[PDB]
């Protein structure tokens, strides 16, 4: 199993775990929680990023010496796609972007980009590839967002046969955009959410890393109660106690949070779901100067 | 003498080279491997080897308090040629 | 022994592992683990006790303290480490020996061991070794 | 004694003598030894009982005086059934000299502090129990000094490993500073520099 | 031999289990799947259909560890390779197959008879001290 | 004989007692505590904390290192009085950030050599 | 239900031994006369009871003291033993 | 003034060593044995407590050994055996102890090299 990877250690920060991972998309709010799991264990990451290397700093101090090695890329060219997953033995993807760009369409973010990256890693060797996609993404979804999640999908799953297609519902957390934009606001009654913590996702990432079992299968992580929009958003305006994105996010909200129950969740990777509850005053402690909302389930 | 790995690597002087399937490698893309192109072995292999007419030769690597510590080699026997410890300097009695 | 094998279990080294030996003379003694057994090795009892609890057979001990206990159950002996006194039962074997009458063949007593290049490669760790190689090499012919 | 060997003072020696008997004389239930090294140093090894009047008597009789409390450290052990030992050094400046006092505890059993007889012992005790775990009785405030807040053991035991047993390292996902098990890239190397061939037949043991 | 064939620790070793492919061809994979695969073979037999043999390297731990397993299983067929007549006494009497006058006691002895055994290569420190004690007790050796 | 010398209490029942005080002081200061470190935990927690930390030296029978013991917690106490630690001192107790150990014989089996 | 083998831990200089030994030098070698086939293992403690354990079938294991037996008393316990009665 | 308990000594709870590093380790009480390499014996006089050794790796960057455990180059030195168990059974941790091992007395003598019958004599010298 080239002895290199075999684990050694007491899975500390200098320990070895035997994953080397590549993580696309490593500089956005998942992709740091994932970095950092995979560090905390001694796993060796790989870092492709297209940014200033300055906006890359923060991920330095989460591994070991020699343990997280940086690289240029672009989605354009499979080129650099192919010298950064040439020895990794893990490639998770993480690139999305949540809004147009003159550069870069959500046609290129989420179909053209994941097929390529899942197509060279195939070429490469690469035993296993994680690919994120929304839980609600459908082919017949009124926003281009979720439908070329659903064509990336796909196509992922067209290249990569044994890639692991996992489906996060509105993940919320310390720098998430699902409590930081409604908290920033300073319409609902029949659309119900249900969000998901993202140290939960992250380590259900980590766990499929893990299990062996989890090589063709699509996971859906979803909280663990459902919430109408109306008395979340009060919760929220509560726990900040304040008084109460152009066009394809106010439609993505607007829409319901579709109901999986074919479709295995974190209870399948050994983790309990962690409620809105305990870590909404953690994440909005910070938007000041209890009555926890009703579920429906 | 520096060789080439059949990867694409060079070769160190004490032979280290990542197979093809190590993932340490990854470690010198859009980089380099320093490698020392200049080979002791090689160096030491190409000087003479010098001629005295003493069963006992004394060498200091030269330059005196520069060197190594002064050794004495043997040269009785006419087979090979008696090798300094320290500096790797050969030497040899006038056969014939 | 391992081309001929269905399922391989890597086991540990007399140095890689606190494990009991008893002598020619019957004195128990105990090794010490100067390193770990290299890869996925693992420890023979371990290796033993961890595939009985799969099997469901579950086996009483799980620390080195309790094989020992149990090795002190099946025989006290093992337990001392020092202790090489015995009782005397000569007489009961040599008395239990006389009843079966086998002839001896007209074959000479001829030992394995003839010659110096027949000690250095005996087991499975001397047949690994380099320098054993070299040292029947240097008998069997010399320079 | 050629210039290669440190000169030897013999009249220190006999007053440190001397002024080492008068002072055993003077407090014979305490006392329980007296040295002299050989480079004329005066010791006292005195009951642990006696720390509080054997001191003050060093501090205000005439013929002693020692006003100032140089150093007060402990010195750890673990072959003793009394692990601990507490050196008290006095420097007195009337005559210009210096005296050492030495006592004996074990982990439970506690020291009376001198804080009272000089108060510099005041840190210096604090010091001892961070470093050796020695508590000091009727102490101003005893607690660390040195040592970080909620530390778990005593680091200058000897039975303390030389690394600790926790490590700090700064976490992202819950934004602060952690403390995890030691884990090192590289073990500290042990050497056994200690060789057989004694070097020092004066200070032969008896073979037992 | 013991102290040069240290360097057979180093070479050819066992590192992670192995299991026969759909080829036959040995592959690597993990401590889970070939103790299941173990573990469901020992399941499915039960009785003389199970046997062990143990080698010439393995410590009393790893045996009785066996020879529970072995036992839990309903079975008896518990062997090693080096044969010991089991006709009489056989393996009750401890007294029956030790070296009852210990290498320590054979300084003692003023005659020995050695039966079909070449002790230089056998067990060179037992050879050793007959030697020795052959040197200065003027012991009397007949082969 | 086995004579020794006391620190603060002669017997059992008075380190009980000193051992009660401590307790009590620390479920009083527990919430004063999570408020004023604006910790993420809640009142319940921390005081479930403070009981399994004293439960842990439940079966010290030595009035002697029952009473070291009360030293080193008030100490303790004393320093979370005075906002002399932070909030990572106070939150090393709850080991957030560290894996969970397995404790079966199996688990230990596969990750490692160690026993 | 099947005698698989025995074992009998007596201690060599232990008085509480005594009589358990002078089974064995009067009469072990008869009863390996009976039980061509059964493995009476023989093996010495050190300040311990005096046991015998018997193995049945599957691995079940019982332990009876021996202390202060007689010679008729340990070959007593020890026919009832193989006879199978309890 | 005197409690005069009558109880062993355990200072478990007081040193800060965690659960794992205490209920787990299994030190070792021994005279470590002369280096036989050199004729010096002043190496064995003193008795030696040292703890049982544990995982090392080699590190995946600049190939260095790391451990994992602490007590690894922890060593202790004891005047007599009593002293040391002792301390072991105070510190809670279990404990192998091995008798100390001297050489034995042997009788040496010159005369014997040049015997006029023993096969002691020297073939040469
Ligand atoms: N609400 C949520 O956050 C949940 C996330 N989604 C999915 O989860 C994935 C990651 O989420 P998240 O981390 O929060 O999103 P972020 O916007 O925070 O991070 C996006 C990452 O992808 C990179 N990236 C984006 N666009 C491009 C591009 N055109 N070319 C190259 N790299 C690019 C970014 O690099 P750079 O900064 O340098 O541009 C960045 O590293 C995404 O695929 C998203 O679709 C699943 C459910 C919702
Ligand atoms: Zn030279």
């Amino acid at each position: 199993l080239h002895h290199a990877l075999i684990p050694h250690g007491k899975g500390g920060r200098s320990s070895v775990s035997g994953i080397v991972a590549t993580v696309f998309g490593a500089t956005g709010f998942l992709g740091r929680y994932v970095v950092n799991h995979l560090g905390r264990m001694g796993s060796q990451v790989i870092v492709p990023y297209r940014c200033e290397p300055y906006d890359t700093m923060h991920l330095r101090p989460m591994g070991d010496l020699g343990q997280i090695i940086f690289m240029e890329w672009n989605g354009k060219d499979k080129d650099s796609i192919r010298k950064v997953v040439e020895h990794s033995n893990v490639v998770i993807n993480l690139v999305g972007r949540e809004w147009e760009t003159k550069n870069f369409d959500f046609e290129d973010v989420f179909v053209k980009i994941p097929h390529a990256i899942a197509q060279v890693s195939k070429e490469a060797g690469v035993e296993k590839l994680i690919h994120i996609s929304h839980l609600n993404a459908d082919i017949k979804s009124p926003s281009r967002y979720l439908r070329s999640k659903a064509v990336g999908e796909k196509e992922v799953r067209a290249a990569f046969p044994e890639a692991t297609i996992i489906k996060p519902s509105d993940i919320f957390g310390r720098e998430d955009r699902f409590l930081n934009y409604f908290a920033s606001m300073r319409l609902g009654k029949e659309t119900v959410k249900q969000p998901v913590y993202i140290v939960d996702v992250s380590k259900g990432i980590i766990n499929a890393i893990k299990d062996p079992d989890a090589k063709g299968k699509t996971f859906a992580f979803v909280g663990p109660n459902r919430y109408l929009l109306f008395d979340l958003v009060q919760y929220i305006f509560a726990v900040a106690y304040r008084p109460f994105t152009t066009r394809d996010k106010v439609e993505r909200v607007h829409m319901s949070d579709m109901t999986l129950p074919h479709l295995p969740g974190l209870e399948d990777l050994g983790i309990q779901a962690t409620p809105l509850e305990l870590k909404a005053i953690e994440v909005l402690r910070r938007h000041r100067t209890v009555k926890p909302a009703k579920t429906v389930n | 003498g520096v060789r080439t790995s059949p990867t694409g690597e060079k070769v160190t002087h004490t032979g280290q080279a990542y197979d093809d399937g190590d993932y340490r490698r990854v470690r010198f893309s859009d980089r380099q491997k320093e490698v020392n192109e200049n080979f002791a072995i090689d160096l030491i292999a190409e000087q003479p080897v010098s001629e005295v007419g003493s069963r006992v030769i004394s060498c200091d690597g030269g330059g005196g308090a520069l060197g190594h510590p002064r050794v004495y080699i043997n040269l009785d026997k006419e087979t090979k040629t008696g090798t300094c410890g320290y500096c790797g300097l050969q030497f040899r009695q006038p056969h014939h | 022994g391992a081309p001929m094998a269905d399922v391989i279990l890597p086991g540990a080294a007399y140095t890689e592992k606190s494990a009991t030996y008893v002598n020619t003379e019957g004195r128990a003694q105990q090794t010490k683990v100067a390193v770990t057994p290299p890869g996925l090795a693992r420890e023979d009892w371990k290796i033993i006790r961890a595939l009985s609890e799969i099997a469901g057979m579950t086996l009483p001990y799980d620390t080195l303290d309790q094989v020992r206990s149990r090795l002190e159950e099946v025989s006290p002996n093992l337990v001392r480490y020092d202790d090489v006194e015995g009782a005397n039962y000569f007489q009961q074997a040599n008395e239990l020996s006389k009843l079966v009458n086998q002839q001896l063949l007209a074959d000479p007593l001829v030992p394995p061991q003839l010659t110096i290049k027949d000690f250095y490669m005996t087991d499975s760790i001397s047949r690994a070794s380099q320098t054993m190689a070299k040292c029947v090499k240097a008998v069997t012919e010399g320079i | 004694t050629r210039p290669t060997i440190r000169p030897r003072n013999d009249v220190v020696h006999k007053q440190l003598s001397a002024f080492g008997q008068y002072v055993a004389e003077i407090l014979p239930k305490y006392v329980q030894q007296v040295q002299v090294s050989c480079f004329n140093e005066l010791e006292i090894f005195i009951h642990p009982d006696g720390v509080i009047p054997v001191l003050t008597f060093l501090r205000d009789h005439t013929n002693a005086q020692f006003k100032s409390l140089a150093d007060l450290t402990a010195v750890d052990v673990p072959t003793r059934q009394n692990r601990f030992e507490i050196v008290y050094n006095l420097l007195s400046l009337r005559f210009n000299s210096r005296i050492r006092v030495k006592t004996y505890t074990d982990e439970l059993t506690p020291i009376e502090s001198s804080v009272t007889v000089y108060k510099a012992a005041n840190w210096y005790e604090r010091e001892i129990w961070d470093m050796f775990g020695v508590f000091f009785a009727n102490h101003p405030d005893l607690r660390r000094i040195l040592t970080d807040y909620g530390f778990e053991g005593h680091p200058f035991r000897k039975d303390f490993p030389l690394s600790g047993y926790v490590e700090l390292r700064y976490d992202d996902e819950v934004k602060r500073v952690v403390a995890e098990p030691v884990e090192l890239a590289q073990e500290f190397r042990k050497f056994d520099l200690n060789s057989p061939w004694e070097a020092f037949p004066a200070y032969r043991q008896p073979p037992e | 031999k013991t102290r040069f064939a240290y360097d057979g620790l180093k070479r050819q070793r066992l590192t992670q289990p192995m299991i026969r492919n759909e080829k036959g061809l040995l592959t690597y994979t993990t401590w889970e799947d070939a103790l299941s695969r173990v573990a469901g073979m020992l399941q499915s037999f039960q009785g003389n259909d199970v046997a062990a043999i143990a080698g010439g390297l393995v410590d009393a731990e790893a045996l009785v560890a066996l020879k529970d397993l072995l036992n839990r299983v309903d079975s008896d067929s518990l062997c090693t390779e080096e044969v010991f007549p089991t006709a009489g006494a056989g393996t009750d009497l401890r007294s029956n197959y030790l070296l009852n006058t210990t290498i320590a006691g054979v300084e003692e002895a003023d005659v020995i008879l050695l039966v079909g055994t070449n002790p230089r290569f056998e067990a060179p420190l037992f050879n050793a001290r007959i030697r020795k004690s052959w040197l200065h007790n003027d012991l009397k050796v007949a082969l | 004989g086995t004579s020794v010398k006391p620190i603060f209490s002669r017997d059992m029942n008075e380190a009980k007692r000193r051992v009660r005080e401590l307790y009590r002081a620390w479920y009083r200061e527990v919430p004063n505590t999570v408020h004023l470190f604006q910790l993420d935990i809640s009142v319940k927690q921390g005081r479930d904390k403070v009981r399994e930390m004293f439960m842990k030296n439940a079966h010290v029978t030595d009035p002697r290192v029952v009473d070291l013991l009360v030293i080193k917690g008030k100490m303790e106490l004393e320093e979370t009085i005075n906002v002399w630690k932070q909030r990572t001192h106070i939150m090393r107790f709850f080991h957030e950030t560290e894996a969970p150990r397995p404790t079966d014989f199996l688990s230990k089996f596969y990750v490692g050599h160690d026993p | 239900l099947g005698l698989r083998e025995i074992r009998i831990h007596l201690c060599q200089r232990s008085p509480g031994s005594q009589g358990v030994r002078d089974f064995i030098e009067k009469r072990y070698v008869e009863l390996k006369k009976a039980n061509p086939d059964l493995p009476i293992l023989i093996r010495e403690c050190s300040d311990v009871q005096p046991k015998l354990w018997a193995r049945y079938a599957f691995g079940q294991e019982k332990n009876v003291s021996l202390n202060n037996f007689s010679a008729d008393q340990v070959t007593r316990t020890l026919e009832n033993v193989l006879s199978g009665k309890a | 003034q005197l409690i005069a308990v009558d109880e062993k000594l355990d200072i478990t709870t007081l040193t800060g060593v965690p659960e794992e590093h205490i209920k787990t380790r299994k030190v070792r009480i021994f005279v470590p044995a002369r280096n036989n390499m050199q004729s010096g014996v002043n190496n064995t006089k003193k008795w030696k407590m040292e703890f049982d050794t544990r995982e090392r790796w080699e590190n995946p960057l600049m190939g260095w050994s790391s451990t994992a455990d602490p007590l690894s180059n922890l060593v202790l030195t004891f005047s007599t055996k009593e002293d040391a168990v002792a301390f072991a059974e105070k510190n809670g941790w279990s404990f192998d102890v091995e008798e100390r091992k001297v050489p034995k007395p042997k009788s040496k003598s010159y005369g014997a090299n040049f015997s006029w019958n023993k096969r002691t004599r020297v073939s040469t010298k």
